[PDB]
C-alpha cells in the first residue's frame, strides 16, 4: 500500500511551547492528508483535513501544511487539553493508511523510581505456582528498561508488565513486573533480582533477594 | 480524462469517495429548467423574426445573446450530473465556458444599451462618428470581452495541478479567476446604475411632464434582483474554505436566477409599439 | 445531528464469529460510504474496508479478505461488519466512520466496539499477599502489596482495609495472559505503620460473586 511515516513517536511538553509534527509519504498523496486527535477510550476526532483546512471547533493554534510528500502540523501554543495522541492518514487511495502515532505528554523534572521486590506467597506455593513481583513506581521519564536475573541469568518468558499513565498529582509513571515460574523451578535457584535502568542513575537500580536465608 | 474530474469532484465534495458511483439527479428540476430553456429559446426566436424594418440592432444583439444562453444551458443540463464524468476536462471547459461567453455577452450588451440611451441626450461630442462606427465598436467589444473572459480558463487559468485554488461551484476553475469576474461584474453593475441615474438626472430639463422614465429605470433594475445573488455566492465561494459552506451545493438555483434574466429581457426591452399584440391578431 | 451509534462491548470465544453494527442518523444513509477502521496498540490504526450502502458493493484490504464481511441495510440506516473465526490477533477496538461529503474529510467517527477474544468461563481470582523478604528496612517507607492472578471476566475491585487507607496506593491495570487476567496493587506506608497496624487487601470479583480479604502478615 502507501506507507505514511509519522515522527516523533512521543515528545514531552510543558504548557505554552511550540511543537511541529511530521508525516512523510512513500508516494505522492497530493493534499488528501488528514490529522486526527485521540483521547483514551474515545473516537479519533478530526482536526485538519486537506492541505490546511481546520475542522469546525478547532482553534487557531492548530496549523497544517504540506504538499504531495512532506506534511507538517504545528501547535503555536500547547495547551493542557491538547495533551493527547495524534495521527496522520492519507485518504488519497483506498486502503487508507495511517501513521504510527505521536503522544503529547506533560514534562516535569526527573524522578528516580522506588523499587520493591516480593517473594512468592505461602498460599501460591501450596498450589504449585510461584510468582515474583517487582514494583517500580513514581518515576519520570517513562524511558525505563527492566531485567529479571535469576542466578545472574536474564529471563524474559513468563513476564507481565503493567503500566500507569501520568499521575493525577505527581505526573509520574509506575510499573508492575510479575515473573511467574513453577514451584519446582523456583526452588532450584537462589539469587532472584529485579534490575532497572533509568536516566536518574548511571548505575542500574537493583533490588534482590536470596530464597534460602529467609 | 475521467480521473482528473473525479479527483476535483472529490476535492469539492460533490463526489463522495473513490468507490461510490455518482447519482446527481432529481428528474423534477432537470425537466423544469428545460421548460425554462424552452421558453427562453421560444421568446427570443420570436424577437428575431419579428424585426426586419440605429434602430433595433441593440435589441437584436441582446436577444441573440439570450438565445445562445438558452441554447447553451439546454446543452449544459444534458451534459451534466451523472453524464459529467463521461467528459474530458477539455470538453468540460467547453461546456462551462459556453455559459461565460453567452451570459458574458448578454451582460455586456446591457451595458451597450446603457451607453446608447445616454449618448443621444444632452451633448453631441464630435469625438465619435456616431452613425455606425459606434454601433459596430460596441457590439464588437461586447463579444470580444465575452470570448476573452469566458475562454480564459481553458487557455491556462484553471486549478489543474493546484487543488487549493479550485472553486466549489466550478471544480476546475480558479478562485482568482472568479475574483477577476466578480471585480469586473460589479464594475459593469456600478457603471449601469450611475448611467441610468444620469439619464434620469438629465431628462429633468426645460399633456404634462409625467416622466415614465423613473418608473422604467427601477423595473430595468430587476437586473440586480436576478444577477447579484449568484455573485454573492461567488464571493462566498472565493472566501469560504473547502467543504465548510454547504450553501454552494444548491448553486444551480442561483444559476437559473441569472438565466431567468434572459427570459425577462424580451419583456423589459420590447414594450415599444406593442408588436406582439398585433403579431397574433388571428 | 450526525451520530454513529455503534453496538459496543463484545466477548467472543476463539474460533467463533461476531457481527458488529454501526447505526447512522442525521443524514441520508445511501449517499455516503461506510468505512471500518481497526485500532490495536501494536499495529496502530488499520483499514478494514468500505461499502457503498445503495448497491451493496464493497472494497477490502488484502489482510482482511476472509475475516471481514460487510453488509448494509438501508431500511434501518445501519451497517454491519462480520468477523469470522477470531484469534487473539483480532481483539481490538473497531471504529466506524464516514467520508462526510468526500474522502477528503473523515469528520464523523463512531464510538468503537471493544472486542476481547478469550477462551475461559468466569473464573474467580486467586489472591496472594506480597510481603517483603524478612530483611528489616533501612529506608523510612515500607512498600507492600497484593497480587490478583488468573480471573475472568474483567471489572474487579480492590480496596485496602475496606477503603480506610488510600494515600499512596498504586492499582495497576490488568493484562490478558493465557486467556486469563492478572492485576497487581501496591500500598506504601512508613515503618511505624507496618506491621504495627493491620493492612489487608480487599478484593471483589462480582461476575463470580466472589469477595476475598487477605491479611498481609510478615515472615
Ligand atoms: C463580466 C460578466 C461576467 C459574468 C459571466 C457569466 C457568469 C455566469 C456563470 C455561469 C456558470 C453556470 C455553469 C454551471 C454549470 C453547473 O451548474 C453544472 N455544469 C455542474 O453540474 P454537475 O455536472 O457538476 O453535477
Amino acid at each position: 500500500d502507501i506507507v505514511m511515516t509519522q515522527s516523533p513517536k512521543s515528545m514531552s511538553m510543558s504548557v505554552g511551547e511550540r511543537v511541529t509534527l511530521s508525516c512523510k509519504a512513500s508516494e505522492n498523496v497530493g493534499i488528501f492528508v488528514s490529522w486526527y486527535q485521540q483521547k483514551p477510550e474515545q473516537s479519533p476526532k478530526l482536526l485538519i483535513y486537506g492541505a490546511s483546512n481546520r475542522y469546525t471547533g478547532v482553534p487557531d493554534r492548530f496549523t497544517g501544511s504540506g504538499s504531495a510528500t512532506d506534511f507538517t502540523l504545528t501547535l503555536s501554543s500547547v495547551q493542557a487539553e491538547d495533551l493527547a495522541d495524534y495521527y496522520c492518514g492519507q485518504s488519497y487511495n483506498y486502503p487508507l493508511t495511517f501513521g504510527a502515532g505521536t503522544k503529547l505528554e506533560l514534562k516535569r523534572a526527573d524522578a528516580a523510581p522506588t523499587v520493591s521486590i516480593f517473594p512468592p506467597s505461602s498460599e501460591q506455593l501450596t498450589s504449585g505456582g510461584a510468582s515474583v513481583v517487582c514494583f517500580l513506581n513514581n518515576f519520570y521519564p517513562k524511558d525505563i528498561n527492566v531485567k529479571w536475573k535469576i542466578d545472574g541469568s536474564e529471563r524474559q518468558n513468563g513476564v507481565l508488565n503493567s503500566w500507569t499513565d501520568q499521575d493525577s498529582k505527581d505526573s509520574t509513571y509506575s510499573m508492575s513486573s510479575t515473573l511467574t515460574l513453577t514451584k519446582d523451578e523456583y526452588e532450584r535457584h537462589n539469587s532472584y533480582t529485579c534490575e532497572a535502568t533509568h536516566k536518574t542513575s548511571t548505575s542500574p537500580i537493583v533490588k534482590s533477594f536470596n530464597r534460602n536465608e529467609c | 480524462g475521467q480521473e482528473t474530474l473525479r479527483e476535483h469532484y472529490q476535492y469539492v465534495g460533490k463526489l463522495a469517495g473513490r468507490l461510490k458511483e455518482a447519482s446527481e439527479g432529481s428528474t423534477l428540476t432537470t425537466v423544469l429548467f428545460l421548460v425554462i430553456c424552452s421558453f427562453i429559446v421560444l421568446e427570443n426566436l420570436m424577437v428575431l423574426i419579428a424585426i426586419w424594418k440605429r434602430m433595433y440592432f441593440f435589441i437584436g444583439n441582446l436577444a441573440l445573446c439570450d438565445l445562445l444562453a438558452g441554447i447553451a444551458y439546454k446543452v449544459n443540463i444534458l451534459m451534466s450530473g451523472k453524464k459529467t464524468f463521461s467528459l474530458s476536462p477539455t470538453v468540460w471547459f467547453l461546456r462551462e465556458g459556453s455559459m461565460f461567453v453567452a451570459l458574458g455577452a448578454s451582460t455586456c450588451s446591457l451595458l451597450a444599451i446603457a451607453i446608447e440611451r445616454h449618448l443621444t441626450m444632452i451633448k453631441m461630442r464630435p469625438y465619435d462618428a456616431n452613425k455606425r462606427h459606434r454601433v459596430f465598436l460596441l457590439i464588437g467589444m461586447c463579444w470580444l470581452i465575452a470570448f476573452t473572459l469566458g475562454a480564459l480558463p481553458i487557455l491556462g487559468w484553471n486549478c489543474l495541478h493546484n487543488l487549493p485554488d479550485c472553486s466549489t461551484i466550478l471544480p476546475l476553475y480558479s478562485k482568482k479567476y472568479i475574483a477577476f469576474c466578480i471585480s469586473i461584474f460589479t464594475a459593469i453593475l456600478v457603471t449601469i446604475v450611475i448611467l441610468y441615474a444620469r439619464i434620469y438626472f438629465l431628462v429633468k430639463s426645460s399633456e404634462r411632464s409625467m416622466a415614465l422614465l423613473r418608473t422604467v429605470v427601477i423595473v430595468v433594475s430587476v437586473f440586480i434582483a436576478c444577477w447579484s445573488p449568484l455573485f454573492i455566492l461567488f464571493l462566498i465561494d472565493v472566501a469560504c474554505r473547502v467543504q465548510a459552506c454547504p450553501i454552494l451545493f444548491k448553486a444551480q438555483w442561483f444559476i437559473v436566477l441569472a438565466v431567468l434574466n434572459s427570459a425577462m429581457n424580451p419583456v423589459i426591452y420590447t414594450l415599444a409599439s406593442k408588436e406582439m399584440r398585433r403579431a397574433f391578431f388571428r | 445531528d450526525v451520530q454513529l451509534q455503534q453496538s459496543g462491548a463484545e466477548l467472543v470465544r476463539p474460533g467463533a464469529s461476531v457481527k458488529l453494527s454501526c447505526k447512522a442518523s442525521g443524514y441520508t444513509f445511501t449517499d455516503y460510504e461506510m468505512h471500518w477502521v481497526k485500532q490495536t496498540p501494536v499495529h496502530g490504526l488499520e483499514w478494514i474496508g468500505a461499502i457503498d450502502p445503495e448497491t451493496g458493493g464493497t472494497a477490502y484490504s488484502q489482510k482482511f479478505k476472509g475475516k471481514a464481511t460487510k453488509t448494509a441495510d438501508k431500511s434501518s440506516s445501519t451497517a454491519y461488519m462480520e468477523l469470522r473465526s477470531l484469534t487473539s490477533e483480532d481483539s481490538a477496538v473497531y471504529y466506524c466512520t464516514i467520508p462526510y461529503y468526500s474522502n477528503l474529510r473523515f469528520a464523523y467517527w463512531g464510538q468503537g466496539t471493544l472486542v476481547t477474544v478469550s477462551s475461559a468461563k468466569t473464573t474467580p481470582p486467586s489472591v496472594y499477599p506480597l510481603a517483603p523478604g524478612c530483611g528489616d528496612t533501612t529506608g523510612s517507607s515500607v512498600t507492600l502489596g497484593c497480587l490478583v492472578k488468573g480471573y475472568f471476566p474483567e471489572s474487579v475491585t480492590v480496596t485496602w482495609n475496606s477503603g480506610s487507607l488510600s494515600s499512596s496506593v498504586h492499582t495497576f491495570p490488568a493484562l490478558l495472559q493465557s486467556g486469563l487476567y492478572t492485576m497487581s496493587s501496591s500500598v506504601t506506608v512508613p515503618s511505624s505503620t507496618w506491621p504495627s497496624q493491620t493492612v489487608t487487601c480487599s478484593v471483589a470479583h462480582p461476575a463470580s460473586s466472589t469477595t476475598v480479604d487477605k491479611k498481609l502478615e510478615p515472615s
